[PDB]
């Protein structure tokens, strides 16, 4: 409707290089998929709005680098953060082992804030590894949400990201009343 | 005790912010190619950025500054003085630790001899804090210096109150600022001199 946004977040896109961290933001915010693999450096990001029951919702969606030597500064990543999106590839059992670390830093980093799991390249059963029962259940764990996602195929990003839109929707309602 | 606020106001001045990061984020295209973000980046390459940078970010950044904003100021040292955006740059970019470089940058702006004005001197600078990723920066640090705010400003000017009546919109203000700290600039601070 081209009114001004009723809310703004910033998202913030993590887990290890190659894992699809930049292909689900293109996808996301371009509709593109490019099978080129371009290393993160630093930071890139995109700005979208959605519309989410009704309300006109601004995203400024932060994808970070996989890649510890072209990491910038973790402080910065993070600050004003709401939403954080970690990323495995089920394809990799090395993502998902790390997956962990990544949780932790988060913790380090934010006070309060929503986390997604998602599992990206659901793309090709032959080579899956991560099952989704083994995922969903260390999910259940953490007490976060679990996507499996194909940025490739455009399946379950869209879903994906209004989910933690939605989560961080419900975290500002909810400290408003407390 | 009540300070009289409307809030769309208020909101209308981040608006304004909003709009020109949007449209310099929208110039920086979606290229993947960190040469190309450079070259889109530098004002001599591409002087879309500056034009950008100075008719909308600049004013909507100096509209933020004079929201309430004292005409004038009694100086202890120095007597009266008419008040401008310039004046709360001065004000807040004084040498200490961690700051150095903000400092550095307000004497550099303040010596060219081809910019014969206040306004031109605001608009360089903010020119300057682009190249040193540190516009969101200086906005924080004006914030946090509750006595430049408090000597500069009226209580129901934007800056003042949002440590009281409105925090989260100067949030806003700061979150919308951040991600320009994330691209290559490349700006002649002379550039509106040159035009
Ligand atoms: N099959 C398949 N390949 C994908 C998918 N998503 C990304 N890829 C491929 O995996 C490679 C890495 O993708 P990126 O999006 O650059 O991964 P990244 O997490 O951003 O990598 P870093 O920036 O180094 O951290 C590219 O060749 C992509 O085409 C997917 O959903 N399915
Ligand atoms: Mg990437």
């Amino acid at each position: 409707m081209a009114r001004d946004y009723d809310h703004l977040f910033k998202l913030l896109i993590i887990g290890d290089s190659g894992v699809g961290k930049s292909s689900l933001l293109l996808r996301f915010a371009d509709n593109t998929f490019s099978g080129s693999y371009i290393t993160t450096i630093g930071v890139d990001f995109k700005i979208r709005t959605v519309e989410i029951n009704g309300e006109k919702v601004k995203l400024q969606i932060w994808d970070t680098a996989g890649l510890e030597r072209f990491r910038t500064i973790t402080s910065t990543y993070y600050r004003g953060t709401h939403g954080v999106i970690v990323v495995y590839d089920v394809t990799s059992a090395e993502s998902f082992v790390n997956v962990k670390r990544w949780l932790h830093e988060i913790n380090q980093n934010c006070d309060d804030v929503c986390r997604i799991l998602v599992g990206n390249k659901n793309d090709d059963p032959e080579r899956k590894v991560v099952e989704t029962e083994d995922a969903y259940k260390f999910a259940g764990q953490m007490g976060i949400q679990l996507f499996e996602t194909s940025a490739k195929e455009n399946v379950n990003v869209e879903e994906m990201f209004n989910c933690i839109t939605e989560l961080v929707l419900r975290a500002k309602k909810d400290n408003l009343a407390k | 005790e009540a300070i009289s606020i409307d809030l769309l106001q208020k909101k209308g001045l981040v608006k304004a912010v909003n709009i020109a990061v949007d449209l310099i984020v929208a110039h920086f295209g979606t290229s993947r190619d960190p040469g190309v973000k450079a070259k889109l980046g530098n004002s001599s390459v591409s002087p879309n950025v500056g034009h950008l940078v100075l008719k909308y970010l600049c004013p909507a950044v100096r509209a933020v500054l004079e929201d309430g904003l004292k005409a004038f100021v009694l100086d202890v040292i120095i007597g009266q003085r008419k008040n401008m955006p310039w004046s709360v740059v001065e004000a807040s970019t004084q040498l200490g630790p961690s700051t150095k470089v903000l400092h550095g940058l307000y004497n550099k702006v303040s010596q060219f001899p081809e910019l014969t004005s206040h306004t031109m001197r605001f608009n360089a600078f903010i020119l300057g804090l682009l190249n040193i990723r540190s516009l969101e920066f200086w906005f924080n640090h004006l914030y946090n210096h509750e006595d430049i705010i408090q000597t500069h400003y009226q209580p129901w000017g934007f800056l003042s109150a949002a440590h009281t009546v409105c925090p989260g919109l100067f949030e806003e203000l700061l979150l919308l600022l951040q991600p320009l700290a994330l691209l290559p600039f490349s700006l002649d601070l002379l550039f509106q001199h040159r035009l």
